[PDB]
């Protein structure tokens, strides 16, 4: 289907207390009208940057948001998405592996 | 040596708040080096690949895109109605060429129409070939005016591969630094069995490959890859994941091999 497919991960392998960048990938979907919004414990990250809009050989749009972020131990990462295809935004938590 | 020049044209109707209706993002060998965008009307290269650009090429660059940006005006207007129209419509090229290690070339030119393909035109046979009995309409007004095939026989032809040696040479020392993936793996327990994930970050060139070894024998028939997904910063991400037994779980390696490192580095939990 053409719903948005979407990977969380930090640029740098994760460790508390260390500057980082948060990743939001979005792709394999259509139309290209998207909302992709990086949070810390629902709260929308300041700082957050959007790729050009672009897409795969098979057509299907896709984009990376990320922000900088210091990652805490007491906190939950996760990248919300709404789209036509969606009835609801998705939540993606981000996984840790601290 | 084998390098590509590709360019990748999205026209939207419904782009979304504050977002350019037409964009242009152009890569040599997975590498973004310049975009356009309608908001902007102005090509620019992406500095840390290019550093010392000079404005003439870039303000032909400019000049073409607009005039891009304006045919895919002036077909998401038409085609909509000619398909039979009512949602959102989007439009999309992609083109470029690549020279072959030998220095053979190859062109490429495609579009699409709300994301299925519409046309493409075939170099070096100098035809099109169309995706539906609507887009042959637009095939055969093309190739019997004459002027398309020419025009972008020289396009793909010359004026690509002249672009793709010059951003070669150009960006050729972000083109070469190799960046070694830094590559973490971990395990989650969850209704009694361990997931172990093999996550190799920020690696450049994109070419990378990741298997899973148990007693020194591969285990791909219970593996998950994620894929290779891009950083912002122009290096890459991939990973790989597998399921097991939490008593076998020191007996896991994941392998990685990337062209930075010179054997393939294998890793545990
Ligand atoms: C580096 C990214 C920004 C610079 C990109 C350079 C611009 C090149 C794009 C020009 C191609 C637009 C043509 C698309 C529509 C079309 O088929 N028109 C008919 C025709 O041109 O023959
Ligand atoms: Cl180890
Ligand atoms: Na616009």
């Amino acid at each position: 289907d053409l719903t948005p497919k979407v990977q969380v991960y930090s640029r740098f392998p994760a460790s508390a207390g260390t500057k980082n960048v948060l990743n939001c990938f979005a792709a394999g979907f259509h139309p290209p009208k998207i909302s992709i919004t990086l949070m810390k414990d629902g709260v929308p990250m300041e700082g957050a940057q959007y790729s050009d809009m672009s897409f795969n050989d098979d057509w299907t749009f896709q984009r990376l948001v990320h922000a900088d972020f210091t990652p805490s131990s007491g906190s939950t990462y996760a990248c919300k998405v709404e789209h036509e295809t969606l009835k609801e935004p998705q939540v993606y938590k981000w996984d840790p592996e601290f | 040596g084998s390098h590509s020049l590709r360019y990748f044209l999205t026209g939207m109707t419904d782009p979304g708040p504050g977002m350019p209706r037409f964009v242009i993002v152009g890569y040599v060998d997975d590498k973004i080096f310049g975009t356009y965008n309608s908001k902007s009307r102005t090509a620019q290269p992406i500095v840390e690949m290019l550093p010392q650009e000079d404005q003439e090429h870039w303000d032909t660059q400019t000049q073409k895109a607009q005039g891009g940006e304006r045919d895919f005006d002036w077909n998401l207007n038409r085609l909509p109605e000619r398909y039979n129209s009512k949602g959102s419509h989007t439009m999309q090229m992609m083109f470029g060429c690549d020279i072959l290690e030998d220095g053979s070339i190859r062109g490429y030119d495609q579009y699409a129409f709300d994301g299925r393909d519409f046309l493409a035109f075939d170099m070096d046979t100098m035809t099109f070939t169309a995706a539906d009995p609507v887009a042959e309409i637009t095939k055969r007004r093309w190739e019997t005016e004459g002027t398309y095939a020419e025009r972008w026989k020289h396009e793909l032809g010359t004026v690509c591969v002249q672009n793709l040696r010059r951003y070669l040479e150009h960006g050729k020392a972000a083109l070469k630094r190799r960046v070694q993936p830094e590559v973490r793996v971990w395990g989650k327990e969850a209704d009694g069995i361990l997931t172990l994930s093999c996550h190799a970050h920020g690696f450049y060139p994109r070419p990378i490959t990741i298997s899973w070894m148990k007693d020194g024998m591969v285990r791909d028939q219970e593996t998950r890859w994620g894929g290779i997904v891009p950083n912002s910063d122009g290096t890459y991400h991939a990973s790989a994941a597998i399921d097991v037994l939490p008593e076998d779980g020191d007996k896991y390696w994941c392998r990685v091999e990337h062209a930075s490192l010179p054997q393939p580095g294998l890793f545990s939990w």
